[PDB]
RNA sequence: AAACUGCGAAUGGCUCAUUAAAUCAGUUAUGGUUCCUUUGGUCGCUCGUACUUGGAUAACUGUGGUAAUUCU
RNA sequence: UGGUGACUCUAGAUAACCUCGGGCCGAUCGCACGCCGGCGGCGACGACCCAUUCGAACGUCUGCCCUAUCAACUUUCGAUGGUAGUCGCCGUGCCUACCAUGGUGACCACGGGUGACGGGGAAUCAGGGUUCGAUUCCGGAGAGGGAGCCUGAGAAACGGCUACCACAUCCAAGGAAGGCAGCAGGCGCGCAAAUUA
RNA sequence: ACUACCGAUUGGAUGGUUUAGUGAGGCCCUCGGAUCGGCCCCGCCGGGGUGCCCUGGCGGAGCGCUGAGAAG
């Protein structure tokens, strides 16, 4: 069902599946209400989180996390892991001694919802500080925009 | 003791982390509860601020829930089934949070007859002691048996309840936490839950 | 450590406490109470340092626990005691009445006030919730939990409050034309009205707020204390109207002041 | 060794050294709170227990 | 006086061995938690011998043990 | 109902549960005594919960000296992530089970060193810098070395306890007691530092 | 005669990573049950409603029912 691939039964813990309904209600169509919420600060909630069927409980928009913190940015470098990412931020450091610069990155692992497809590698990724969901994950992505160079 | 702090583990590049301060209270881990099922023995924790843990250590009674109807009863704990975690806890009969129970199924039998009055898991046979035709064929008036009308006009349940039923034992999810909370509460399976949890077990064997 | 600080050490103290360097190592380190450790006077700071009854703070005790001294109408032994913000100050033996607000330099000023004005006192609303049983509550900045206040009071909004009984007698909204003190900050002190609220989501709002003189300046929300209604205050304010001079006009008054006199 | 003999009901009590381990033996190899009949322990015991 | 009970002894004082994104500083978060105390609220909101309940244990009295203890 | 920028918030309703190692709903103490046996004013002490105060504890972003005669490291023994739980005051590989093979690195990881506790700060001073900060304020760490507990709101406490390691005190030889990187003081060390007031 | 290096002796001791094994002491769990108390039964027995019952103090046995509980 693309849905049930655990050990376990993958549900949204708001919504009850269990509902005692007639037989007109059954022949109509089979559709679960979706749990889902607006992460509020200008962020829109996408519509693959809002019709989708995934089940993620990290989720921004259909989870159990709340974003409140920073908010940050990062190109997408690494995609292998499960449901998350590996982004890089790039900046300059000034070494006021001489008065210049040095470029230094830093490496954030985020976690990616499903409802975020066509992700690719370089696409600028706004993340969003929630509270601590793994050992190294602390951010969670709230926007996907594509380089400027892609078409 | 067992301590949960982060700084004894690796750090994210894997590199080891020399430890600045020693184990503290605040850090600590406990035995862990393995709750099993038999008459009532649990015993309660100090834990930091002064509050209290309750850790069952034998369970044998909860209350559980139909929720499709919103009917909870206290009822007896039978058997452990599945445990997505481990199996060994279900070779230990460890009551923990999400494994998988069969529970005494009598007073929610009783509800259902007592307010649809239909038979419920019940054989071809029907043999019924007197207080069952009193209960499920009792004698009423106009209103109250146009009432019971419209109640068993949709007083009808699943066919794997009804298997069940013909079983006489229930399954059903444990959701509360067992070593924190000295209860074993949960909810009876049904639906795609109910399915999900029969073929696992099913593919068990 | 491994608890909680019993100890303030004297450079460690609030600034605008005034104690100086050689007196000894320690400061008087408040108790807890209704206001915060550094954002309060202590009592014995107040009738030793300010007030000048007391030479020593054995005395402050002999003072304090004769019975003297009510801290809005209740009777307060601990020579420690955190008293703050708006908190009126009585003492009925010498028939002396008090309430704690800043001077334009950021310090409690000794502003002495009328019997009658010692009745009630003013709090800033720091947050409504609903309790069980459905019974509407306010908290307020100084620990004053208000159950049944008026559905039109929200938070940063001012409540008139009675001393004698501890009930909502009146209110004042938070709106752009109303007067206010600012009570942190760079700016404390200062009074003036509001201008502009700009709304910062996620983040601190900042307040704008036009003095007298027609100086403007901006504060948190946080340090918002709304005292009057549109332009006239609701109590007695010090003898700086919360009109901050810079440091030349201040030398002019002070060098005019000693030409007067002298 | 000797013994330190209480009587409650008029609560006095008195010390006592014996040395002779036949007089002893109707203690030995016995626990704390063990009741025992003193009759060995002299000719003005015979309807004390201890 | 003693002794039981309550509280405090987790503050203060000392030192700089450890410790290299660790500590620490500035900035943010607890919408992810605990909190003696102070202060305010709540404390006939429960439909089910009381004009006062029970057993001890110190201090005290008396007998003691060990070379020795703030032992008993 | 009420709130937030956003709740699975707060409040409401239903069905029940409510732990014998047990959750509240006062068998407590003083002072003045007074009204129509019954009604009472000040307090003190307790008290489940909510808020506040004093914190604490876990996270965010940015920032540190030398070394390549340390170039690949982590990963069976958790390394990086997912799902279910355990433990924990709570978030979390904190731990367990099953999975995926991931995570970091010439923008210097990993390793090693430092005559390295970090800051506020100090010397110099046209400016940039250079050297110093064991040390009275703030934060951390430790109590001979390790480790483990009890009590308590709070400690992995050492002017608490229990072991082992290293030292070491008394003894009738069975036993008992120990922890000055507190104030003085002593020995040692040394170029190097005060009174048993 | 002095200064400064190498060095057989697994020379003797000591420490830090580790392989294998042993492991004090606390904590948790499952037992255990020295001791200590209550109920029931009976005996010595006081009163009433007029031998039915109970009232209070002492003793006796019953692995009867139990509750607290140390060492291990």
């Amino acid at each position: 069902a693309d849905i049930q691939t655990e050990r376990a039964y993958q549900k949204q813990p708001t919504i009850f599946q269990n509902k005692k309904r007639v037989l007109l209600g059954e022949t109509g169509k089979e559709k679960l209400p979706r749990y889902y919420k607006n992460i509020g600060l200008g962020f829109k909630t996408p519509k693959e989180a809002i019709e989708g069927t995934y089940i993620d409980k990290k989720c921004p928009f259909t989870g159990n996390v709340s974003i409140r913190g920073r908010i940050l940015s990062g190109v997408v470098t690494k995609m292998k892991m499960q449901r998350t990412i590996v982004i890089r931020r790039d900046y300059l450091h000034y070494i006021r001694k001489y008065n210049r610069f040095e470029k230094r990155h830093k490496n954030m692992s985020v976690h990616l919802s499903p409802c975020f497809r066509d992700v690719q590698i370089g696409d600028i990724v706004t993340v969003g500080e929630c509270r601590p969901l793994s050992k190294t994950v602390r951010f969670n992505v709230l926007k996907v925009t594509k380089a400027a160079g892609t078409k | 003791g067992i301590s949960r702090d982060n700084w004894h583990k690796r750090r994210k590049t894997g590199g080891k982390r020399k430890p600045y301060h020693k184990k503290r209270k605040y850090e600590l881990g406990r035995p862990a509860a393995n709750t099993k099922i038999g008459p009532r023995r649990i015993h309660t924790v100090r834990v930091r601020g002064g509050n209290k843990k309750y850790r069952a250590l034998r369970l044998d009674v909860g209350n559980f829930s139909w929720g499709s109807e919103c009917c909870t009863r206290k009822t007896r704990i039978i058997d452990v089934v599945y445990n997505a975690s481990n199996n060994e806890l279900v070779r230990t009969k460890t009551l923990v949070k999400n494994c998988i129970v069969l529970i005494d199924s009598t007073p929610y039998r009783q509800w259902y007859e007592s307010h649809y009055a239909l038979p419920l898991g019940r054989k071809k046979g029907a043999k019924l002691t007197p207080e069952e035709e009193e209960i499920l064929n009792k004698k009423r008036s106009k209103k109250i048996q146009k009432k019971y009308d419209e109640r068993k006009k949709n007083a009808k349940i699943s066919s794997l309840l009804e298997e069940q039923f013909q079983q006489g034992k229930l399954l059903a999810c444990i959701a509360s936490r067992p070593g924190q909370c000295g209860r074993a509460d949960g909810y009876v399976l049904e639906g795609k839950e109910l399915e999900f949890y029969l073929r696992k077990i099913k593919a068990r064997k | 450590a491994r608890g909680p600080k019993k100890h303030l050490k004297r450079v460690a103290a609030p600034k605008h406490w005034m104690l100086d360097k050689l007196t000894g190592v320690f400061a008087p380190r408040p108790s807890t109470g209704p206001h915060k450790l550094r954002e309060c006077l202590p009592l014995i700071i107040f009738l030793r340092n300010r007030l000048k009854y007391a030479l020593t703070g054995d005395e402050v005790k002999k003072i304090c626990m004769q019975r003297f001294i009510k801290i809005d109408g209740k009777v307060r032994t601990d020579i420690t005691y955190p008293a703050g913000f708006m908190d009126v100050i009585s003492i009925d033996k010498t028939g002396e009445n008090f309430r704690l607000i800043y001077d334009t330099k950021g310090r409690f000023a000794v502003h002495r006030i009328t019997p009658e004005e010692a009745k009630y006192k003013l709090c800033k609303v720091r947050k409504i919730f609903v309790g069980t049983k459905g019974i509407p509550h306010l908290v307020t900045h100084d620990a004053r939990t208000i159950r049944y206040p008026d559905p039109l009071i929200k938070v940063n909004d001012t409540i008139q409050i009675d001393l004698e009984t501890g009930k909502i007698t009146d209110f004042i909204k938070f709106d752009t034309g109303n007067l206010c003190m600012v009570t942190g900050g760079a700016n404390l002190g200062r009074i003036g009205v509001i201008t502009n609220r700009e709304r910062h989501p996620g983040s601190f709002d900042v307040v704008h707020v036009k003095d007298a003189n027609g100086n403007s300046f901006a504060t948190r929300l946080s340090n918002i204390f709304v005292i009057g209604k549109g332009n006239k205050p609701w109590i007695s304010l010090p003898r700086g109207k919360g009109i901050r001079l810079t440091i030349a006009e201040e030398r002019d008054k002070r060098l005019a002041a000693k030409q007067s006199s002298g | 060794m000797k013994l330190n003999i209480s009587f409650p009901a008029t609560g006095c009590q008195k010390l006592i050294e014996v040395d002779d381990e036949r007089k002893l033996r109707t203690f030995y190899e016995k626990r704390m709170a063990t009741e025992v009949a003193a009759d060995a322990l002299g000719e003005e015991w015979k309807g004390y227990v201890v």
